[PDB]
């Protein structure tokens, strides 16, 4: 059973139960990463996790790992946690258009769940969510992704200038290498835009 | 190094993102073009101070009103941007962006942007607008509208071309400051 965070003041209780108490080195690493996140997650991508190819990169990744991979640095229960994402995230084969009017390409959407429903996934990227589904991109993007995080979970929590540029978007942020499996890939509608959004299920392993 | 926030407003496809990107990245976005831009601190110099802007997107759209106020929060200035292309999308200047932004944004600085300069002297654009007995924006409408919504100043912009564009972010940092 996974927590929820209903509106800013669950966020906000909850945020304070999380360590924060990083050493200097270790929130430099984690606040330059929320300024621009492309050099990281697109480095990581294109060259796999080898780190050897970029001396920079090498010292600022290996850097943020270990502010992500502190003892203290994990999440105490089990959390429900959100992002969303451009339709590219299932391929260069795909666009934005995959939406059209409020609805989702169902051939587009079908050949997206045969290819990825089910599937057990490691992302070199880190991993950036909100803990408050409002914030962030979830409702802004054509896929909405739900995390089923885990107690236990490495990651640093987000939402004050120390931590990050960006305050204000209730951020978890993921170790890179994590595993996930996609439970569910499905259509729902919004309560009120009332237009169609892919919604994914992933679970951290 | 001085930390500033920047929200980016106006109404939907009139090209924040774009300008956004093109600012980075310095090349116009053809076929992958996101809703809303990834987080990104530009690092700017303005009379010899150094400012980290970190630049918000945000979505223009109707539907998203309940949710653009999460942005606004200790926003130091703001871009509200209009369509050249597109004159209904300077009516709602001073009827939905600068209502919200004064409510929510108290005395924060304005920028008011003109995007998609090029389409001024587009034979395509003055014909389709035509069809609404309707033209593009003038200049000295943008302006007149900057100074009747209280704005630092006035400014006009073509991603696409990227004229303009490296201007927009040099006065809005001088507005931050
Ligand atoms: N995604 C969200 O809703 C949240 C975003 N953030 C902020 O945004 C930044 C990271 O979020 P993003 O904009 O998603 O950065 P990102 O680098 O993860 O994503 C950049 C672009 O690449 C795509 N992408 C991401 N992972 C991919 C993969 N494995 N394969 C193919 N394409 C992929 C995304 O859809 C996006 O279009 C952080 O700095 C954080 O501050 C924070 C909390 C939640
Ligand atoms: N001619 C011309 N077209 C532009 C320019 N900038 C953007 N566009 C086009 O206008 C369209 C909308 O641009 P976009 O940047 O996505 O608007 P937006 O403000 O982000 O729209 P939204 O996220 O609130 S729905 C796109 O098709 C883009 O190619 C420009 O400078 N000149
Ligand atoms: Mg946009």
């Amino acid at each position: 059973k996974y927590k929820l965070c209903t509106n800013k003041e669950e966020a906000d209780a909850w945020g304070k139960k999380q360590f924060n108490k990083w050493s200097k080195e270790e929130k430099s690493a984690i606040r330059d990463y929320t300024k621009n996140a492309r050099p990281y997650n697109e480095f990581l991508r294109m060259h796999a996790g080898k780190l050897d190819s970029d001396p920079t990169m090498k010292k600022k990744i290996e850097s943020l790992d270990k502010a992500l991979n502190r003892k203290e640095a994990k999440v105490n229960d089990n959390i429900k946690v959100y992002r969303g994402d451009d339709a590219w995230i299932f391929g260069k084969e795909y666009d934005n258009s995959i939406i059209k009017n409020g609805k989702v390409d169902r051939e587009k959407f079908k050949e997206i769940q045969k290819k990825f429903q089910g599937k057990t996934t490691t992302e070199f990227g880190y991993i950036s969510t909100s803990i408050l589904i409002d914030a962030g991109y979830a409702k802004t993007r054509p896929v909405m992704t739900e995390f089923k995080v885990g107690s236990g979970t490495h990651g640093a929590y987000m939402n004050s200038d120390d931590l990050t540029a960006y305050p204000g978007q209730y951020e978890l942020l993921l170790p890179r290498n994590t595993v996930y499996k996609i439970e569910k890939i499905y259509i729902a509608i919004d309560n009120n835009t009332q237009k169609e959004q892919i919604k994914v299920e992933a679970t951290i392993k | 190094a001085i930390r500033k926030k920047l929200v980016i407003v106006g109404d939907g496809a009139c090209g924040k993102t774009c300008l956004l990107i093109v600012n980075s990245k310095d090349q116009f976005p053809e076929v992958y073009v996101p809703t809303v831009f990834e987080n990104y601190v530009a690092d700017i110099e303005v009379d010899g101070k150094q400012v980290e802007l970190a630049l918000w997107d945000t979505a223009g759209q109707e539907d998203y009103d309940r949710l653009r106020p999460l942005s606004y929060p200790d926003t130091d200035v703001i871009l509200m941007c209009f369509s050249i292309d597109s004159p209904d999308s300077l009516e709602n200047i001073p009827e939905k962006w600068t209502p919200e932004v004064k409510h929510f944004c108290p005395n924060v600085p304005i920028i008011l942007v003109g995007n998609k300069k090029d389409l001024r002297n587009d034979e395509h654009t003055r014909r389709e607008l035509a069809k609404m007995k309707q033209e593009p924006v003038k200049p000295e409408e943008g302006r007149d509208m900057a100074n009747r919504i209280g704005a630092f100043g006035y400014m006009e912009c073509s991603a696409k071309t990227k004229d303009g564009v490296r201007e927009v972010f040099e006065m809005a940092t001088r507005a931050a400051l």
